């Protein structure tokens, strides 16, 4: 079990000891920014629980060239020496300390090292970038960026999060740039060669992960928070300008959070900083907080509505992660939802009290049903789940940890209520305060959550309760709720709650949901096993819109309905996870309800019953006609999101059909849209006017009639792009129709070309988004691999991009086998770029494959995957991928001739 | 978050 210059590597588990416990580091680092590497230097205050002969801690990427141990309370440590000797184990990325003499358990000792590298030149670490001035210079940075594992890449140290540390650091630099870190700084100190060195305050307890350092020139906005925080956005010197709005939302948020959390944010200042070359959206770092430009710039004369709302999500989200995250954090990475699930959860709450305006309370069912997705199928996991490897823990980011641990918090707040969700939260936060929870931490603190304070008096906590059987009631509602909620974590998928109704007499049953695993099927009740959900269910019926609830807790049961009324409607405005089925004419009386009159159905009852139609059809327990028909009832929907909820299934099947060359089918359901929906298309002005709502109708429909070739939309984007190009610039396209002028203008080699110039001059990373997004539309392959190609290289185009890329060119027809020939044709290369690993190869990878729908390209993507395994190339996606296009095929083969068919019908009568 | 995506339309 050893390396390198053989010699016993006296540890085994990639899991560091427990027997020495950093308490304090003293940081040095010195980066140079024309040589692009670093000298750096530490001092890590351990505590020794149990005597040991060696230290364990993670180092990778570093050449260290000195160690040394020290103590004040053990004097054979005395100052100044001793050495230790250092053994390196690169496959469990540690390195060993060894000790001249058995460490004395309870004392302290000082832990030193020099160590040096290049700064990294891919997305993490420390490491390099660069970006563009106005006038046509290049500059350069050094970034860190150290979640989850990527620490030890910077310095070495003890890289897991439960190993939370105070922080010292201190930075050496050229009086040409500035240096920033979490904290604010102390003093800047003159060097005799004329560099300077800046010291920043020590930081609280933290984890490794979020240790962070810039060295840039860039040019901030400041402003106070009520709290008095001050909040500075950092962003290269011409771009000041497109700051703003970010300065603006998180003194906003982050005055909504103190109030909302009850807990102030610790540190006295906060940054925010637009880096140009970051791999994420986003990352948390406690008091230096990084972005994408797209993820954080606002530029009125380019960016759009949409592009507004994504930034006031992102800095939400970031700003949430400063309690759930940095605050407290997860125990260990099987818990990483702890932390995601939660900041995605407090972008709903926060965005919706801060500016509510823009309808973000409208979108969130879009999170819940983007999961449904991947969590209806067998390949899905549990929230929680173990992970070890660094690529097993990049994995853990994904759909589940985010969007169904949020979902299943909205339905738990939806249960609970928010003032006692809201009480949870704060007692759970300030009781894990500076160190690390795990799964059932957070179940305790969420079920026994206090109303009205406490409570008061004999309330039910604290002081001295009375004895009530209330009380009694209290604690075993509690109770109820830990049990619910740890098997929504524990077990993977989400059920369908089948409902039969017998005039009065409702039936239940929950059920494992499916997806292309018809209702009898081989292997259907194989996945079927101890699925058992406590499910609190929630309806309403057509003769009352009480909302009457009750706890599911077992595979059947029955509840009574007086009345004995037309329609039931479970699972209200869609807070539970669940698919629901109605059996009998459930279906067609709801959907009678829906054609005569919609709105006694709430506007959210209508989004979840149109996304539950559709699929229940892919379930193959309802047919494509019942959901087709359905959608006949969107000709009078003026709630925006049903409305494109249904219209979605549309276009994807046009997608999907054009995808093929189901011509024919195709074309029915170009004609389909642009006649059905005329009115609503035709009602759209080419501007940004209107409210948020409005503003995001216009560009999605516009889009759409664009898409479908519609000739008269065509005609004026045309002409729009025209004005532009002709007038080199100096018009405005109307931001919330920008990405479709300039699509439609890149449809010719001038057009394009004129594009692609504009990309390399713009100054909105908003704008060259935009039109990267045009230039993939391209009909001519010579132009969408030349995009490619041009990523590749990542000069032009940035390597950041390039997977946004694959993805945009791959789905269209004209793409997609490009797209997929370049990926097989160049793994080997892509790899060199990213981490296995990466968000950007799961998207590479996913991007490619996952809209296939023959037996043709399963068999390839099958014989790609086989392929990939061996060498030890393992993701999870790629069984998702298989069984996603296996879904397709299924659905293809049960239901196409049905849409063929519906199609035919409705161009007849009428 | 990388949730980047947002990744394009
Ligand atoms: C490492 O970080 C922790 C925080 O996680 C630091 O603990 C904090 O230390 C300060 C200073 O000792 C404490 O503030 C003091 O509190 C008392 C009463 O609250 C007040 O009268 C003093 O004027 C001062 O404000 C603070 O309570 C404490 N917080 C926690 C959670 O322990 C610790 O000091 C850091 N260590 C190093 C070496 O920097
Ligand atoms: C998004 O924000 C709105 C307000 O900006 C939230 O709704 C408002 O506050 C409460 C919800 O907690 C609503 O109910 C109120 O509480 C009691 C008991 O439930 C009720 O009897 C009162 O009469 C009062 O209505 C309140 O009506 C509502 N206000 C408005 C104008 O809608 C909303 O919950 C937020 N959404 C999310 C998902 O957090
Ligand atoms: C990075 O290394 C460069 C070496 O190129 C250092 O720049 C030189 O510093 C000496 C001492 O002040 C000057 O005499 C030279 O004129 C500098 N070279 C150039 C090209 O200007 C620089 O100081 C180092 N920076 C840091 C932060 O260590
Ligand atoms: C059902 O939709 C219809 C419109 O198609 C509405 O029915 C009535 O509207 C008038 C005024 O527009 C009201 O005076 C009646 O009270 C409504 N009918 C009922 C039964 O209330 C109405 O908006 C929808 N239904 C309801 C219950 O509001
Ligand atoms: C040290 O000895 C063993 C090894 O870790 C452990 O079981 C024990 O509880 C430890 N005790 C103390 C006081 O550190
Ligand atoms: C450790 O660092 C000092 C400089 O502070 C240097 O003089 C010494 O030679 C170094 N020792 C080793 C073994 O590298
Ligand atoms: C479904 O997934 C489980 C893993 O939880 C696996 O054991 C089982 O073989 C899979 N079955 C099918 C039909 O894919
Ligand atoms: C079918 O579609 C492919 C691209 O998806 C295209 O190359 C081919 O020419 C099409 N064939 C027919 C008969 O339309
Ligand atoms: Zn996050």
């Amino acid at each position: 079990p050893v390396a390198t210059n053989g010699e016993r590597f006296p540890w085994q588990e990639l899991r560091l000891p427990s027997v020495v416990i950093p308490l304090h580091y003293d940081l040095f680092v010195h980066p140079n920014l024309t040589s692009l590497d670093f000298v750096a230097s530490e001092k890590i205050e351990v505590l020794v629980s149990n005597a040991t002969q060696f230290i364990i801690l993670h180092s990778k990427d570093l050449e260290i060239t000195n160690a040394t141990l020290q103590s004040e309370e053990d004097s054979r440590y005395m100052k100044p020496g001793k050495e230790l000797k250092v053994l390196s184990y690169p496959a469990h990325e540690q390195i060993a300390l060894l000790v001249p003499e058995k460490l004395t358990p309870h004392l302290k000792y000082y832990v030193a090292m020099d160590f040096q590298a290049k700064l990294g030149d891919g997305f993490e670490g420390f490491y390099k970038s660069t970006y563009r001035t106005l006038g046509g210079e290049t500059r350069i940075l050094a970034v860190t960026d150290f979640e989850p594992t990527q620490a030890r890449m910077a310095f070495p140290c003890f890289d897991e999060p439960l190993f939370k540390a105070n922080f010292s650091i201190k930075i050496r630099r050229e009086s040409r740039h500035i240096a920033l870190s979490n904290m604010p700084k102390v003093k800047t100190i003159e060097l005799e060669g004329g560099l300077l060195e800046d010291h920043f305050e020590t930081t609280v307890k933290m984890s490794t992960y979020l240790v962070a350092y810039i060295v840039c020139d860039f040019h901030s906005l400041s402003g106070f928070t009520s709290s008095g925080v001050k909040v500075s956005i950092y962003a290269s010197p011409d771009k000041r300008n497109q700051t703003h709005y970010a300065l603006q939302a998180s003194l906003k948020l982050l005055d909504f959070y103190e109030k909302y959390f009850d807990i102030y944010y610790p540190l006295s200042k906060l940054d925010l900083i637009a880096i140009p070359d970051f791999a994420p959206g986003a990352m948390e770092n406690w008091g230096l907080i990084t972005y994408r430009e797209t993820s954080l710039l606002f530029d009125p004369k380019t960016s759009s509505a949409s592009d507004k709302l994504w930034v006031t999500r992102v800095i939400a989200h970031e700003l949430a992660h400063q309690w759930f995250g940095n605050l407290v954090t997860m125990e260990w990475w099987n818990d990483i939802w702890l932390n995601e699930g939660f900041a995605k959860y407090m972008e709903l709450i926060a965005v919706n009290a801060t500016y509510p305006e823009l309808q973000f309370d409208d979108y969130f069912l879009n999170v819940c049903f983007e999961v449904i997705t991947k969590d209806s199928l067998n390949s899905s996991r549990p929230i929680s789940k173990p992970a070890e490897t660094p690529t097993q823990i990049q994995e853990m980011f994904d759909e589940v940890s985010y969007n169904k641990g949020a979902c299943i918090l909205n339905m738990l707040k939806d249960f609970l209520g928010e003032e006692k969700f809201q009480k949870g939260i704060i007692q759970y936060l300030k009781k894990f305060s500076y160190r690390n929870a795990k799964n059932d931490d957070l179940w305790s603190s969420l079920s026994n959550s206090c109303l009205e304070s406490d409570f008061t008096s004999g309330g039910v906590c604290h002081s001295d309760p009375k004895m009530t059987s209330n009380m009694l009631a209290f604690l075993g509602e509690n109770a109820e709720v830990k049990e619910m909620m740890t098997t929504w974590t524990l077990q993977k998928g989400i059920p369908l709650l089948v409902v039969k109704q017998d005039g009065c007499s409702l039936r239940l049953q929950q059920e494992r949901f499916l997806q292309g695993v018809f209702q009898e099927d081989p292997e259907w009740r194989a996945l079927q096993e101890r699925y058992l959900w406590h499910i609190p269910l929630t309806y309403s019926t057509s003769s009352s819109n009480v909302i009457h609830r009750h706890i599911l807790k077992s595979k059947t049961d029955t509840l009574d309905l007086p009345e004995k009324t037309s329609w039931v409607k479970f699972n209200v405005d869609s807070n539970g996870y669940y698919i629901v089925h109605y059996e009998g004419h459930g279906w067609d009386q709801l959907i009678t309800q829906l054609n005569q009159n919609h709105t006694l159905l709430r506007p959210k009852d209508r989004v979840g019953l149109i996304h539950d139609v559709f699929q229940l059809v892919g379930a193959g327990r309802l047919t494509l006609d019942k959901a087709l028909d359905m959608t006949y009832y969107l000709q009078h929907e003026t709630s925006s999101p049903a409305l494109l909820e249904g219209l979605s299934y549309l276009e994807s099947f046009y997608h999907m059909m054009d995808r093929r060359n189901i011509s024919d089918i195709s074309e029915n359901l170009k004609r389909y849209l642009l006649q059905y929906f005329k009115p609503v298309i035709d009602r759209q002005s080419w501007s940004d006017k209107g409210s948020v709502w409005d503003r995001m109708l216009r560009s999605a429909l516009l889009k759409l009639a664009c898409d479908l070739n519609h000739a008269p939309c065509i005609q004026k984007a045309a002409e729009l792009f025209s004005q532009w190009m002709e007038s080199s610039g100096k018009l405005n396209i109307p931001t919330d129709v920008l990405k479709i002028v300039y699509s439609v203008g890149a449809q010719t080699t001038a057009g394009w070309n004129y594009l692609l110039e504009q990309y390399e001059l713009s100054m909105s990373s908003a704008e060259q988004n935009k039109i990267l997004y045009a230039l993939s539309t391209s009909k001519h392959q010579e132009k969408l691999l030349k995009l490619i190609e041009l990523g590749m290289e990542g000069k032009v185009i940035k390597t950041q991009n390039l997977a946004a890329l694959l993805h945009a060119i791959a789905r269209r027809p004209k793409g997609q086998q490009l797209a997929w020939d370049f990926v097989r044709e160049n793994w080997t290369h892509l790899l060199k770029k990213f981490d296995l690993g990466s968000y950007d190869i799961r998207m590479i990878i996913s991007g490619t494959t996952a809209h296939f729908s023959s037996k043709d390209k399963l068999q390839e993507v099958k014989l790609f995957f086989e392929s990939l395994e061996a060498q030890g190339s393992h993701l999870d996606i790629f069984q998702t991928v298989l069984e996603t296009i296996t879904k397709n095929i299924k659905w293809l083969e049960k239901n196409l001739p049905t849409l063929r068919t519906w199609l035919m019908v409705n161009t007849r009568h009428h | 978050x990388k949730h980047h995506a947002f990744s394009f339309k």
